[PDB]
């Protein structure tokens, strides 16, 4: 086994869930850029 | 309330006698008791506090350590207990698994909730060794 | 599964001591785990041995290795007495070995003389080589007894 | 047909941790955490009704044992055993000769009615001794972890966090120094 | 079972209130667990092959005894005789599971010793729980006028609670540091057997 | 005879002395840049600073978790480095009780150390599965070079005086000579 | 100096030798009664003259371990044993060595703890930090952590051995009387 | 009792452990020898060691005596030869293991190695 | 091939292609 | 000489050890015995016992010991800490500026009075 | 091969990346402590020159009580006294698309 703090695991899980919700499972690319700013 | 749809939704929708939701008319509130719990434990183990001072028995850095300890303990104990319960063919989690884990891994005994012998081959081997020694 | 250096018969004897009957699968698993633990202990002991600029393994290195791994210490293995094994015969081709231990009286142990005290630590000096040549003095090895390329 | 066991396990991360909120875990939080753990292991039925309270009691016992272990190795002159205070039949602290003498004298005097206890039941000597003690710091924890495990053998992360942190009281006095001086008794010159 | 015996023992030790059923149950489980878990051969005369013929509890108890009425004294004396095994051998054996863990039908001296020990355990538990409850109340301390027809005259006294008994049990399980001095400087967990307080 | 600055030990006649205070086997020692200071480390996880004028300890450093195997002064004697069982390299200054830099990146225990002649770089080597040498920057604390090729336990490391060559040896009898700038 | 490898002389080592001698004599009497065998007194050997350079302890593990084993054997004979298995003796000797080292390390741990801020009269005088354990507290904690107390040690060293000696003398008198009456 | 009076009386409470062993093990543990450390402290430490060993010895003897008078030794305490001589009490591995199990030590071995 | 991996990684990362000293020294030389 | 003692000695010899001490192999054998007994007892208490019980017992035991070995990439050796957590700690530490020193204090300054052995006699 | 990078080549790949990133170093020896001090001062980095952190630290009542009383037994609003994600809508959209696509074949 490998050991690490619980806070990091919980935060990473929450962030991954939010990202999966936002990107609709990778079917939408919210990071695209159009033009030249 | 069973079904999984949810409760309290103000939309367009029953048993004969539903159960009354919990409530508290007036008092300290859980937000204060939960925060005072740690100070209460410290007072309990510290022996006693003199008049005119209380609450500040741990520095800010030690309280975080204690809370982390509590979280880790809960998580580890539950994770071990659930797998142990599933091992023996059960489909539900009972207090016996938690008690076994607590006793055999942490040396903790909570009251109020309800052998080996050698076989013949070992005896024969010991008899042979003893006969050889004499 | 893989090939095991640890014979499952030792695990079988250990189980027999506790009045337990084992199938083949748990027996093999226990043998594999014991083998892995032995390997871990050997690695740690060799690490501690190399840290001290030595090539001789002692009991102290093994004890330190066991300490770093959080294993309960073993006591009584630092004795200066010789180690002798007996030999029992459970049958044709099935020998057993046991440690030789004879009861002794307290008089013999208490009255025995102490070992000899070695001399104190000290250091000397001499010339191992002068201008690339080794002098033939008592402090250097004899020419009678790999130090020169011949390609 | 089928039950989606992957929709309830994800609920574990919704509730905040004890460190995040500052609330000691209680029956409600443990009950909330129980179900995802059961579903992960394959316990379809769930858990017994009266397990959350058992878990809460166990957690309180564990924390109390740890904290008592730490306190015993760094404190002395605790309340006496005359009555209603002290450690009773548990393991107590050490005592000093002068404190013991004064405590015995006060205990003898109280039997004659000359002296009375305070509001919390402590005699003048016990209250005076308890007044001086300050809060628990990280130096005490570090010292207590050198003697033994203090019940934290199964939590290497906590111990490593204690060991790898800054020394207590170091960030504040970041520019306090001493000097080497063999003429001084200890070889150290303390600037005043 | 043994609920009323427990009540009498608590009363003798100083608990004059009316403890609920939970406290009695917890005490019963503790006592049952202890009982299930449960010159002289090692005297100096054993060093030789051939032997030859020869030739605060008290203070509180006294204060209470001085502070009781005649009826209270009679009740105290009658309750002092409470026992687990006095003329209850078959019931005690069934309750303690003698057959399942030992050869059946032990002598009566064993039963008398067990009764004595059980009385001691109950006394100790009550005495410690009372102190814990008193300290909790003392720390905690620091609107209906008129009156009805059934309200109590003065009240004010309450029995002990399961949490107090649990705290007392936690206190009674700690062992001396001598049993741990050999683990100093290491990270080894201490694992032992149930302590017979 | 050795001399002590203590007046009570005026003109004592002894040519060897003892430094006591470690509770475990001592694995490293280092004389400071005559030398007045000494460093030592042991299996108990501590680093001790001794005085060669009064022959007594002055400070203890408690940053490690497990045995410490090697300790080395800097090329000019104010900084020192250490490395042991927990797979980390730490750089200290004698004025501070906590390590000023922490260097992560090795996968196994450290078995060798070395400083650069200019006092701003450090070398380290690991054993077992990860037999590699690394060069760290003291300003940032990052790795800047990796050397691979060793097949045996690495026992010694050394850096040339000109500052452009590095030498290393293992238990197979081999000695490697590395170019620092090209990593070849 | 001579006697370095032998037990000191005090009121405690005496009365222990006396208890052992009384035990041996009464065992001889019991053997005679049973017949109706012989032993010799315990004597501790010493070492040949030894010289040391400078000033320091004699670091010889074998001799020290042998002397410790001799002491342990004497104690275990005082406890009432007559024969022994070598492996058990080796085990208990190892345990004794480990306990001694643990005790000394505890003393050192408590003596060299981090200081604490001064307060009260100490702060008024201008001092900033003071030791967090007084010399008495250090010793008391060292004894406590290892399961000892002043009262227990005093009682053991003052009363237990004397009581055992009195009991042994009474037993010897009774045995002598019984043998004499049997002879008559 | 007081620490000062006890240390002053330490003259009459010297243990049986020779000073050489005390110095050797103090040096191993990290404490200088008596010349730099009051001899009374070293004597006190040695006396504590003696008391600890005597307690273990008494426990072992008590364990041995209750056994004296099914009837098969417990596994894991291998040792012995013929079995001693006469009706003398023999300090064997079993009693020592049982006694030290109360102090947190484990001395389990194997009886036959094969 | 390691070269291919390194080149791919680099491309994907947008990598474009005073007097007292003198007196003492003089005295010591003298 | 028992069996597997010669095998352990041969294994040690085949790895560079040119000398030993008589008693090492006995220590290793007794350690193996004790480990087997402990694991067997744990498995028996867990549940005839299956392989799942043995695996669960080993997994439970691995929670408080055997946190070492020669593990490499993402192997739980040298304490068992994760590389990401150590990297975070290193990033936090390596952010501060190096101490300022002058030529007149280079080699003579020491930590504060709270972290030095002053007055321990 | 399968995987894009076998672990055993990680050290070599990292070494080559490091070689490409830091092509020039400062390998000039110093002769005394002052030179080392000057070199340390000159090479300071903005991202590694911060300061040590700071120690960690820890009338209307009647209206609030009236509101709390008036919200008695309210299942959902009482607890609060909200981050929408539209997960059910997205699930419905996905299922509808899958059903339509499958119907395309038939």
């Amino acid at each position: 086994p490998v050991f690490a703090p619980l806070k990091r695991q919980y935060q990473l899980a929450r962030l991954h869930e939010q990202l999966q919700a936002a990107t609709n499972g990778g079917r939408t690319n919210i990071f695209k850029v159009v033009g030249f700013g | 309330n069973i079904g999984g749809a949810g409760s309290g939704r103000p939309t367009y929708t029953q048993p004969a006698l539903p159960k009354t939701p919990a409530f508290q008319l007036e008092g300290e509130g859980e937000r204060v008791l939960n925060k005072k719990k740690l100070d209460e434990l410290v007072r309990q183990v510290c022996g006693g506090t003199a008049e005119g001072q209380d609450g500040n028995m741990l520095t800010p850095e030690v309280e975080e350590s204690v809370l982390n300890m509590a979280d880790a303990f809960v998580d580890n104990v539950l994770h071990q207990a659930c797998r142990n319960a599933k091992e023996r063919g059960s489909k539900v989690l009972e207090i016996r698994d938690i008690q076994l884990v607590l006793e055999r891994v942490y040396n903790i005994r909570i009251p109020g909730y309800a052998k080996v012998q050698p076989n013949s081959n070992w005896i024969k081997k010991m008899s042979a060794v003893q006969a050889a020694k004499v | 599964g893989p090939k095991l250096l640890w014979n499952p018969e030792n695990v079988r004897d250990v189980a027999d001591a506790l009045g337990i009957t084992l199938s083949e699968e748990p027996l093999r698993l226990l043998a594999q785990d014991v083998e892995y633990r032995i390997g871990q202990v050997i690695v740690e002991s060799l690490r501690f041995m190399r840290a001290a600029n030595r090539t001789t393994l002692t009991v102290q290195d093994v004890s330190l290795a066991l300490r770093v791994l959080d294993v309960e210490p073993l006591y009584g293995y630092e004795s200066t007495r010789p180690l002798r094994y007996g030999e029992a015969s459970l049958g044709p081709g099935q020998p057993l070995f046991y440690i030789d231990d004879e009861e002794v009286d307290f008089e013999k142990v208490i009255n025995a003389p102490l070992p000899k005290v070695p001399r104190d630590m000290t250091f000397t000096a001499h010339w191992l080589a002068v201008e690339g040549v080794q002098p033939s003095i008592p402090q250097n090895p004899t020419t009678a007894e790999d130090l020169l390329p011949k390609g | 047909l089928k039950m989606n066991f992957d929709l309830e396990i994800r609920k574990r991360y919704a509730q905040p941790l004890a460190v995040e909120s500052g609330e000691f875990p209680d029956t409600s939080n443990i009950e909330s955490r129980m179900l995802p753990f059961c579903y992960e292991a394959g316990l379809s039925s769930g858990h017994a009704p009266d397990a959350a309270q058992f878990m809460s009691i166990a957690t309180e016992t564990f924390i109390k044992e740890v904290m008592s272990a730490i306190f015993s190795r760094t404190r002395s002159n605790g309340p006496g055993d005359s009555g209603s205070a002290g450690f009773g039949l548990g393991s107590g602290w050490i005592q000093t000769h002068r404190y013991r003498k004064q405590l015995a004298k006060e205990e003898e005097a109280f039997q004659r009615g000359e002296i009375s206890r305070d509001k919390m039941g402590l005699l003048p000597v016990e209250a005076k001794a308890a007044s001086e003690r300050g809060p628990l710091g990280m130096a005490d924890v570090r010292l207590a972890l050198e003697m033994g495990d203090c019940g934290l053998a199964g939590f290497p992360v906590i111990v490593k966090s204690v060991i790898y942190g800054w020394r207590e009281g170091e960030l504040e006095n970041w520019e306090d120094y001493t000097y080497v001086d063999p003429s001084r008794p200890d070889g150290i010159a303390i600037p005043s | 079972a043994n609920w009323f015996e427990l009540c009498q023992m608590m009363y003798v030790s100083g608990e004059t209130g009316e403890p609920s059923l939970e406290t009695t149950g917890i005490i019963e489980d503790i006592v049952r667990q202890q009982v299930i878990e449960i010159g002289l051969p090692w005297e100096p005369a054993s060093f030789y092959s051939v032997e030859v013929p020869e030739r605060q509890r008290l203070r509180k108890a006294d204060e209470r005894t001085k502070a009781m009425t005649k009826e209270e004294y009679v009740t105290w004396s009658e309750f002092r005789q409470a026992s687990f095994t006095y003329r209850k051998g078959k019931r005690f054996r069934e309750w303690a599971g003698f057959g399942l863990v030992t050869d059946s039908k032990p002598s009566d001296d064993i039963i008398d010793i067990l009764g004595f020990l059980t009385f001691e355990m109950v006394q100790t538990l009550t005495e410690e729980a009372l102190k814990i409850k008193e300290q909790e109340d003392l720390h905690r301390e620091r609107l209906t006028g008129g009156g009805g027809l059934f309200d109590p005259p003065n009240e004010g006294r309450t029995p002990v609670e399961p949490r107090h008994i649990q705290e007392a049990f936690r206190r009674l399980q700690q062992r001396p540091k001598k049993a741990r001095a050999m683990l100093n400087g290491t990270k080894l967990q201490q694992r032992t057997q149930l302590k017979l307080f | 005879p050795l001399k002590s600055a203590l007046e009570n030990e005026k003109n004592l006649k002894v040519n060897n002395r003892k430094l006591i205070g470690h509770s475990g086997p001592v694995y490293g020692v280092s004389f400071s840049d005559s030398s007045k200071l000494l460093l030592s480390c042991s299996a108990d996880g501590q680093i001790r600073l001794w005085s060669l004028e009064i022959w007594a300890c002055l400070c203890i450093y408690k940053a490690h978790d497990g045995p410490v195997f090697r300790v080395l002064w800097g090329p000019h004697g104010h900084y020192f480095a250490s490395a042991g069982w927990d797979k980390t390299v730490r750089v200290f200054t004698q004025d501070h009780a906590s390590a000023v830099r922490i260097m992560v990146g090795h996968d196994t225990s450290i078995s060798a150390l070395a400083w650069h002649p200019n006092g701003t770089y450090v070398f380290s080597a690991s054993d077992e599965m990860d037999k590699s040498i690394r060069m760290w920057s003291v300003i940032t604390g990052n790795c800047v070079r990796i050397f691979t090729g060793h097949t045996h336990y690495i026992t010694a490391l050394e850096c040339a005086h000109n500052g452009k060559i590095l030498a290393s040896a293992d238990t197979g009898g081999n000695i490697f000579i590395w170019d620092i700038e090209k990593g070849t | 100096p001579p006697g370095h490898f032998t037990a000191p002389s005090s009121r405690l080592t005496r009365r222990i030798d006396a208890n052992i001698r009384q035990m041996q004599e009464t065992r001889k009497l019991c053997s005679k009664i049973g017949v109706i065998i012989q032993t010799h007194p315990f004597v501790e050997a010493d070492i040949e003259p030894h010289y040391i350079s400078g000033e320091g302890p004699v670091m010889a593990g074998e001799v020290c371990r042998s002397a410790l084993q001799r002491s342990v054997a004497k104690i275990f004979y005082h406890a009432g044993f007559e024969e022994l298995q070598p492996s058990a003796l080796d085990c208990i000797t190892d345990i004794a060595s480990d306990y001694f080292q643990k005790l000394v390390r505890t003393f050192n741990v408590y003596r060299e703890a981090e200081k604490k801020p001064a307060t009260g009269a100490a702060a008024e005088r201008g001092a900033r930090f003071v030791p967090r354990f007084t010399p008495e507290e250090v010793i008391l904690h060292t004894l406590d952590e290892n399961g000892h107390d002043i009262d227990s040690l005093e009682a053991y060293a003052r009363d237990e051995v004397e009581r055992l000696g009195n009991k042994l003398a009474q037993i010897h008198e009774r045995m002598k009387g019984h043998l004499a009456d049997l002879l008559r | 009792a007081s620490l000062r009076e006890f240390l002053n009386k330490m003259d009459d409470y010297a243990p049986i452990i020779p000073d050489a062993v005390t110095n050797y093990y103090m040096t191993r543990a990290g404490l200088p020898p008596p010349p730099q450390t009051d001899i009374r402290l070293a004597r006190l430490l040695a006396l504590a060691t003696q008391k600890f060993i005597a307690d273990i010895a008494a426990d072992a003897y008590q364990y041995s005596r209750i056994r004296a008078s099914l009837g098969i030794q417990r596994p894991g305490y291998g040792g012995g030869g013929q079995g001693g001589s006469q009706n003398r009490t023999v300090l064997t591995m079993e009693d020592l293991g049982m006694a030290v199990s109360e102090f947190g030590v484990n001395v389990k071995r194997s009886e036959f190695y094969r | 091939n390691l070269n291919q991996i390194v080149t791919d990684y680099l491309k994907k990362k947008g990598f474009t292609r005073k007097y007292l000293k003198a007196f003492l020294l003089l005295k010591n030389w003298i | 000489r028992p069996r597997d003692a010669r095998t352990l000695e041969l294994l040690l010899t085949a790895q560079g050890v040119t000398s030993f001490e008589p008693r090492v192999s006995q220590l290793l054998l007794d350690f193996a015995y004790r480990h087997t007994a402990a694991v067997l007892s744990d498995a028996l208490h867990l549940s005839s016992i299956t392989a799942n019980a043995v695996a669960l017992a080993i997994s439970s035991r691995l929670g408080y010991q055997f946190r070492g070995g020669g593990g490499g990439y993402y192997g739980g050796g040298g304490g068992g800490a994760s590389k990401d957590w150590m990297l975070e700690l290193a990033r936090e530490r390596n952010k501060v500026a190096l101490p300022r020193v002058l030529p007149s204090e280079w080699g003579v300054r020491l930590p504060g009075e709270r972290f030095v052995l002053s007055g321990v006699s | 091969d399968h995987m894009e990078l076998d672990p055993k080549n990680i050290y070599e790949v990292e070494a080559k990346i490091l070689l490409a990133t830091y092509p020039k170093l400062d390998l000039e020896p110093t002769k005394n402590a002052e030179e080392t001090i000057a070199k340390l001062e000159k090479l300071a980095h903005p991202e590694h020159s911060h300061k040590p952190p700071e120690p960690k630290v820890r009338d209307e009542a009647l209206a609030a009580e009236q509101e709390r009383y008036m919200l008695t037994l309210d299942e959902r609003l009482s607890s609060k006294l909200w981050e929408p994600r539209f997960e059910r809508f997205k699930l419905i959209e996905n299922i509808k698309q899958e059903h339509a696509e499958k119907k395309e074949q038939e």
